[PDB]
């Protein structure tokens, strides 16, 4: 799966998954906290195959 | 001269001051749209906070094009050099050091564009600190904005300096009658002379009160006419009042 | 009492796992010296973790941190909530720098350090009852807030002293805990009612720090140290920093404390794997397996393994 | 004598990953690889609009007084015209209420260096999710990515604005009854220069 | 298959998108691209018939405060919040269909509240100075306070030097020998740099 | 200086159609008609030359910022001094003459 | 003479401890036997910060 | 032949050759009116083969 890790002296710690679209716009700036704003975001497509 | 003005000013400067260091910390947590206006602390921490990194940034990109390769075999010389003939060697090592020329150009020409505009932006901020502070500016809203300047204070910044401009602003207005001017005899027209100055009579004649006094246009400071601040005309209007020797 | 402390924080009733820290133990379970700080082997570290259940007063409830090494480049923590109502138990948290006083009570200046404003500014719903309580604990980098759903924060500081704004308390209403202990959970029953809490006796750390949660979205569960844990690297290695990548992170089963392995244990490709699942369970088919070694001489002596290829290729290590 | 001053630009966003990749999983999969470009250009782009926007709000200064002595009526020409500067008045639109639009110079000149339909108003992006219609241009950079901000401010606004600044010389004293004649403001401003006798 | 999304392969070109038909008529051609090269209008040869198409995807805007996506705004009129609202230009969604008085996020004349209400921001009234008058009514200033503004400014810059030689060639002789050939670009580049700082 | 401003943006769409030393311009056509090594190799140039060309259209875009914050600077200048008081410094405001 | 108040705490808020702003010391880079930091990177690379 | 067309709706209109150096002026700027002011032209060198 696809996640966002952060790495400190070869150590895995503050997990982060991505799927959800906030968890999408967090992992998407690489930021564990963002500041309040205006974000673009892409309409979800991946329900029907 | 009477004291009370010096001490409500001071106290004020006072309350000021210390509202506005107040401010300088946790600005957010009671923000208005108007506390984020033009010459406001919250503008100038922000506008500061975005240009040091800016200016902090700009030189980690300069390392990454170094790893890329340009249709070469690898990005090492010295790889290159040592494993394969020197001729497709020194071509591909000739397309590497082109490539990485052309972006050290390109490097060089965003440094001093850069410069031109920290140029002409510290001509202004050495022209604004020689005419703001060290003397008075007759220019209305030059120094600070929308008021007249009185003082201003000088801080040292990361990369830059601070100002900090004492504006005075009034609170109350004073509404009065004005005249124009005086005839004596419709002939003699007694008119000020200086127009920074101004004449006029407070209340009307309704209860004989009919006393003239004469102050500026921003001050309000009643105090007697000077025959000195006066001209004589030999030609009179209308709106001009008829008075006579006697009242003189 | 101890059921809803450990009731606060919620398991899969599949699952048992052993808690280290600094516990509530006692009323007035104290120190028998007076340090406060720490250095080899600490016990008597100050008030490691403070708990609150009763009150004097009842006009509200405030808790303050500071520390004698008196460092004002760190963060500060700061609480404050009204009691008498659930409702109106709603505690505003604050990890910033407060300026506060020097010394205890308005006394002495404040501190000249502070110039961002905060990190941590938040509301947080409490209940208020006979046998709930509400605690804070500091253990190096992690700070943890017993107070309805776990809180876990990472930020590096030193902390020895703790001050309460309400001076009307009585000894046992405040608990205050410095030294960790270690406590075997087993909850089968996917809800508050936990069956025991026997202390843990031998392999108590490598259980704490080996041991997961399943959770029902598959999910890795908060609060892991993951020392036995690598990133998937082809070639070099980040030593500090942050990155996006596909990992093979998402559980569908997880086997610890093993013994059937020994008996020639088949696992497909294909088909999922078969065994007591630490919680919940997942229906997919594996994409990669995860080992954790604790000694390498068992494998060694007499672990034998052979891998068996899609063509049929045999490889025995 | 004739000057002209620009104040502002129009700002535009765009979208790095639907730009790059039309909705493919594996292209966006293969470009997490790679992403701080986009992280540095958005925030460079919404970074320098919100800061323009917030100052050009606060430029702008407005007075009530002005509003009410904008009108013809509530100007009183002496010798001077007025007219093709000062607003036209008592408009009822669908709303029903009174409004100021532009007068004759400023109308003129929109409508001879702006052609209508242009990209000057603003552009309603409704229609092109609507479809049933051959796509202009502005839908194809909407498709691609490109998202063209609303102004920042209107022209109505602007023109409420010049009509608030060109009131404030006849604005004499608070509550006036009648506007002070324009003759007696060129008297003050001949006579603050320098004294006359004429 | 019409009004749906499909994976579609029309004339040697693939692609996903929403087809519909149009009520336009032309002669020539058999299929219309725009400078993107996208294939939006394609002709039914046999009867006319020309349809264009869209794609299923859509990039929007969203307004994050504190912890959670309060504000959506977009061209559809379907979203995950329950009320739809229509403004000028766009379609807006909230769960709140109340007033919003507080904005928290304010661009132009919109602003956004945090409970999720949207509205007009109203146009901010600037201080007033009185005209310069020589007869009737003055009103006097006075009373008079202090304000005390802020203002920031920047004079220099952090100049930075590098040896082209030594950043082209790791310590090779060669490489540099090779280099010789082409060396004018670092004395500009040097020259303008040293020149520059002093 | 209207249409100076109203252009710089249609060229923008044009380098989309570009290809860069592959098939093709379109990476869906590319994709499913040959391998993903070198479909991937190939996009990998595509996305490259793309976020190129737009870190130069936004390089050009706080240029641009740049000046018409100094114009707009002077401007607010001009229209606080010229206009609402009297200015001292002849020919100052509009030239060559008392204003 | 050393920093008042504001701009202490001004410093102390936008500028980070060790960051780029402080001078930096060269020697560290060419004196070994540690993990060199991003700054002896594009020291050995040529880029001289003045 | 080389010349200049312009389409409106798939309508062939304004047909426009470019058989002479005012032609070529012309149809070098796709602007059936040209503006008063300087432009560059080449010596014409095609008399002889
Ligand atoms: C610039 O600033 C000064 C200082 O504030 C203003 O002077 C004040 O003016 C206001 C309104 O004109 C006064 O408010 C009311 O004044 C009434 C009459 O004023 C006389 O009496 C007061 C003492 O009460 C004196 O201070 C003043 O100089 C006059 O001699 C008062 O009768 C009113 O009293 C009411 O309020 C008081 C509390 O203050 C209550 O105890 C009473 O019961 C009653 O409800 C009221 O005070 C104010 O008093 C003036 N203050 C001073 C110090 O003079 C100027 O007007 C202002 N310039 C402007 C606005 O142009
Ligand atoms: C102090 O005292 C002086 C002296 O009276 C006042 O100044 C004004 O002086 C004039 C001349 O003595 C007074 O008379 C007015 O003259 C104005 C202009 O003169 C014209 O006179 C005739 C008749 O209008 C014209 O044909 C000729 O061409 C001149 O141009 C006139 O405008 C006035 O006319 C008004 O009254 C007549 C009726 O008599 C009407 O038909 C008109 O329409 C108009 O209403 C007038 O004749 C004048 O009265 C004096 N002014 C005042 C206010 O009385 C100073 O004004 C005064 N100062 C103060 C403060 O009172
Ligand atoms: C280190 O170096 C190694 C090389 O040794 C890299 O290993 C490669 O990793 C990639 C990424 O997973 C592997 O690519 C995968 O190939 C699968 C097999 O392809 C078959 O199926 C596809 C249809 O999906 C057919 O088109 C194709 O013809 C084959 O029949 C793909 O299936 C994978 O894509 C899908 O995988 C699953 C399957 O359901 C989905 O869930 C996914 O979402 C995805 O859609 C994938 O593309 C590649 O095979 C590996 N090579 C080798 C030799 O092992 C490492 O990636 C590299 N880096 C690291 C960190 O290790
Ligand atoms: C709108 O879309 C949302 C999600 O997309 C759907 O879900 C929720 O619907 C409720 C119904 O209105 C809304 O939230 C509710 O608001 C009520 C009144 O709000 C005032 O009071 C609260 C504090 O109670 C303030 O925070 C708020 O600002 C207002 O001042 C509250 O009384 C509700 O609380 C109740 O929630 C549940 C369910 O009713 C009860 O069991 C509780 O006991 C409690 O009394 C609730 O907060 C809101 O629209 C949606 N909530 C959220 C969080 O998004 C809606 O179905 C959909 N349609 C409508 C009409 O809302
Ligand atoms: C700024 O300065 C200019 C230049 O003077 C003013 O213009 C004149 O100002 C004076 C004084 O401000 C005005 O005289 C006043 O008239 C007002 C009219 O209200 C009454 O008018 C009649 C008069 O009896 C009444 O019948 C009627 O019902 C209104 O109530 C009043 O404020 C005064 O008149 C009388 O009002 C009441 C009621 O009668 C009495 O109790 C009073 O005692 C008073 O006698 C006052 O006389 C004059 O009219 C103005 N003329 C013009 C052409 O403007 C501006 O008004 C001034 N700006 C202001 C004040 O905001
Ligand atoms: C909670 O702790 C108890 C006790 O288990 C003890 O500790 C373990 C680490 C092992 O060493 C066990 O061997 C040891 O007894 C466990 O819960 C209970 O476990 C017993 C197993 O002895 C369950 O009895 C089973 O009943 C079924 C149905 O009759 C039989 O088929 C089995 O053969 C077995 O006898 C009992 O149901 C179970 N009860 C509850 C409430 O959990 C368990 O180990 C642990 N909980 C979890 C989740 O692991
Ligand atoms: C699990 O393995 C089976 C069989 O494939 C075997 O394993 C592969 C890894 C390869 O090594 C093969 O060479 C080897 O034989 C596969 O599942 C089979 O197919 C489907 C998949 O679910 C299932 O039954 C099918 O049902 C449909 C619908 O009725 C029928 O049309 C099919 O003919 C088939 O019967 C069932 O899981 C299984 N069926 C049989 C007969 O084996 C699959 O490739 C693999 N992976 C899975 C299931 O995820
Ligand atoms: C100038 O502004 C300051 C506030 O910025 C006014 O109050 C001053 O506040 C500080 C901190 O609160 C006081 O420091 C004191 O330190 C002693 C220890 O030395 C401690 O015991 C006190 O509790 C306090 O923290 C400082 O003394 C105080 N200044 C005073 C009382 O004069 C200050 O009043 C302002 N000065 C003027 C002239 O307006
Ligand atoms: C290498 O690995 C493969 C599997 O990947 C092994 O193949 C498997 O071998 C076992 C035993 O050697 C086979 O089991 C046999 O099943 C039959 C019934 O079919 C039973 O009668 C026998 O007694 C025995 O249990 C199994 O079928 C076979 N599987 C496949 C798919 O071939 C292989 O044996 C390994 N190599 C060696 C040398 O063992
Ligand atoms: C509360 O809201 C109603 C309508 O909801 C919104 O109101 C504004 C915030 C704006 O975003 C509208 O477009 C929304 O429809 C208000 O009624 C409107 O009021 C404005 C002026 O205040 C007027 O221009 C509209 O025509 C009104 N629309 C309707 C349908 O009546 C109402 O005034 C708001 N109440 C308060 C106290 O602000
Ligand atoms: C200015 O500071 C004083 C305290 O010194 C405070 O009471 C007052 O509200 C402040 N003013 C503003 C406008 O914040
Ligand atoms: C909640 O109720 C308690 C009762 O003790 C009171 O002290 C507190 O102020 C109340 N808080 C709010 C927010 O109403
Ligand atoms: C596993 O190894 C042991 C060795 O002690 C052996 O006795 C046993 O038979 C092996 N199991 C299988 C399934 O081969
Ligand atoms: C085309 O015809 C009219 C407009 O000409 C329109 O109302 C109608 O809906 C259209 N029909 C389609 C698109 O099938």
């Amino acid at each position: 799966v696809d996640a966002l890790i952060e790495v400190q002296g070869t150590a895995i710690q503050r997990i982060l998954y991505c799927d959800d679209p906030v968890s999408q716009l967090k992992c998407s700036q690489v930021a564990f906290d963002l500041d309040d704003g205006f974000y673009p975001f892409s309409s979800r497509n991946l329900l029907s195959h | 001269v009477l004291q009370r003005n010096q001490q409500l000013l001071a106290e004020s400067f006072n309350s000021a001051i210390g509202n506005i260091t107040s401010a300088f910390e946790s600005v957010k947590e009671a923000s208005s749209q108007t506390s984020r206006g033009l010459n406001t602390v919250a503008h100038a921490l922000t506008k500061v906070q975005e240009v040091v990194n800016s200016q902090g940034a700009a030189l980690t990109q300069l390392t990454v094009q170094l790893q890329h390769n340009f249709q070469a075999i690898s990005s090492s010389i010295d790889d290159i050099y040592s494993r394969l003939d020197i001729l497709s060697a020194d071509v591909q090592v000739d397309r590497l050091i082109t490539g990485r020329l052309s972006a050290l150009n390109a490097f060089v020409a965003q440094t001093l564009t850069k410069y031109t505009e920290v140029q002409a932006s510290r001509k202004l901020a050495q022209q604004k600190v020689n005419e703001c502070v060290k003397s008075q500016s007759q220019r209305y809203g030059f120094c600070g904005g929308d008021g007249e300047h009185i003082f201003s204070l000088v801080q040292a910044a990361p990369q830059g300096l601070l100002f900090l401009h004492t504006v005075l602003v009034p609170s109350d207005f004073v509404d009065v009658i004005a005249i124009a001017g005086l005839c004596v005899n419709d002939e003699i027209a007694l008119t000020l002379r200086e127009p920074g100055l101004v004449l006029f009579t407070h209340e009307l004649q309704n209860h004989t009160a009919t006393e003239y006094f004469v102050s500026s246009r921003r001050m309000f400071e009643p105090r007697k006419p000077t025959v000195s601040d006066f001209v004589q005309i030999e030609s009179c209007v209308v709106t001009y009042v008829n008075l006579t020797r006697d009242q003189l | 009492n101890f059921r809803r402390f450990f009731s606060k924080f919620n398991v899969q009733a599949p699952a048992v796992v052993v808690l280290g820290g600094y516990l509530p133990i006692g009323e007035n379970q104290g120190v028998n010296s007076t340090w406060y700080c720490a250095g080899q082997h600490p016990t008597a570290s100050g008030v490691h973790g403070i708990f609150v259940s009763h009150i004097r007063g009842g006009h509200g409830f405030e808790i303050g941190i500071s520390q004698e090494p008196f460092d004002p480049s760190g963060y500060q923590l700061y609480l404050h909530k009204a009691t008498n109502g659930n409702t109106n138990a709603t505690a505003r948290l604050r990890i910033c720098q407060f300026p506060s006083i020097k010394t205890l009570g308005p006394t002495a200046n404040n501190d000249v350090t502070i110039g961002r404003n905060c990190l941590f500014n938040k509301a947080i719903p409490a209940h208020m009852s006979e046998h709930s309580v509400v605690g804070i604990t500091w253990d190096n980098d992690r700070v943890t807030v017993f107070s309805d759903k776990i809180y876990y924060f990472y930020f590096k500081n030193d902390w020895s002293r703790v001050a309460t704004k309400c001076y009307n308390s009585g000894g046992c209403a405040m608990q205050y805990v410095y030294e960790p202990t270690y406590y075997m959970l087993n909850v089968t029953s996917a809800g508050e009612d936990g069956i025991s809490y026997q202390p843990c006796t031998a392999n108590c750390i490598g259980y704490a720090a080996n041991v997961f949660a399943t959770e029902p979205n598959g999910h890795i569960p908060e609060g892991f140290s993951f020392n036995n844990w690598f990133l998937l690297s082809n070639d070099s290695t980040l030593v500090h920093g942050k990155v996006v990548s596909n990992q093979p992170l998402l559980v569908n089963c997880l086997l610890a404390i093993p013994k059937i392995y020994g008996l020639g244990q088949f696992f497909s490709f294909n088909q999922t794997i078969d065994g007591v699942c630490n919680g919940a369970a997942v229906q997919r088919a594996p994409e990669a397996l995860r080992f954790n070694i604790n000694d390498t001489s068992v494998i060694l002596a007499e672990g034998s393994i052979v891998l068996h290829t899609a063509l049929g290729t045999n490889f025995s290590f | 004598r004739t000057e002209y001053l620009q104040l502002y630009n129009t700002p535009v966003s765009v979208d790095c990953a639907t730009y790059v990749c039309n909705g493919n999983s594996r292209c966006k999969q293969l470009l997490t690889q790679y992403t701080a470009a986009c992280k540095t250009i958005e925030s460079a782009l919404q970074l320098s609009a919100r800061l323009e926007s917030v100052e050009v709000n606060s430029m702008l200064t407005i007075s009530e007084e002005a509003l009410q002595l904008a009108t013809i009526s509530s100007f009183n020409g002496d010798g001077y015209n007025f007219t093709n500067v000062l607003g036209v008045s008592v408009y009822d639109p669908a709303r029903g209420r009174v409004v100021q639009k532009r007068s004759f110079i400023e109308d003129l000149l929109f409508n001879k260096v702006v052609t209508n339909g242009l990209g000057t108003v603003d552009e309603d992006y409704k229609r092109c999710s609507n479809g049933r219609s051959v796509a202009d241009l502005v839908c194809a950079q909407y498709y691609s990515g490109v998202m063209v901000l609303p102004g920042v401010v209107d022209a109505e606004k602007l023109h409420m604005y010049s009509a608030s600044l060109i009131g404030g010389m006849v604005l004499g004293g608070f509550t006036a009854a009648a506007a002070l004649p324009f003759s007696y403001a060129v008297q003050a401003r001949l006579n603050y220069l320098a004294l006359q006798t004429d | 298959t019409l009004d749906v999304c499909t994976k579609y392969t029309i004339y040697g070109f693939k692609g996903e998108g929403i087809i519909t038909l149009t009520n336009s008529s032309f002669l020539a051609g058999v299929y219309y691209t725009s400078d993107s090269g996208q294939l939006l209008a394609f002709k039914n040869v046999t009867s006319g018939a020309v349809y264009s198409v869209t794609p299923c995807s859509f990039s929007e805007q969203a307004a994050y405060v504190d912890d959670d996506i309060v504000g959506v705004i977009s061209s559809l009129s379907s979203s995950t919040f329950n009320s739809t609202r229509e403004l000028p230009g766009f379609f807006y969604h909230s769960n709140d269909g109340s007033n919003c008085t507080e904005p928290v996020l304010v661009y132009s004349n919109i602003g956004v509240c945090k409970s999720g209400s949207i509205g007009y921001v109203p146009s901010q009234s600037g201080q007033v100075k009185i005209a310069p008058t020589v007869t009737g009514n003055i009103s006097i200033p006075t009373n008079f306070s202090m304000s005390i503004r802020t203002e920031y400014l920047q004079l220099y810059n952090t100049p930075v030097s590098v040896d082209c030689a030594t950043y082209v060639c790791n310590g090779n002789s060669r490489c540099k020998q090779l280099l010789t050939q082409y060396t004018a670009a670092c004395k500009t580049i040097e020259s303008a740099l040293q020149l520059s700082a002093r």
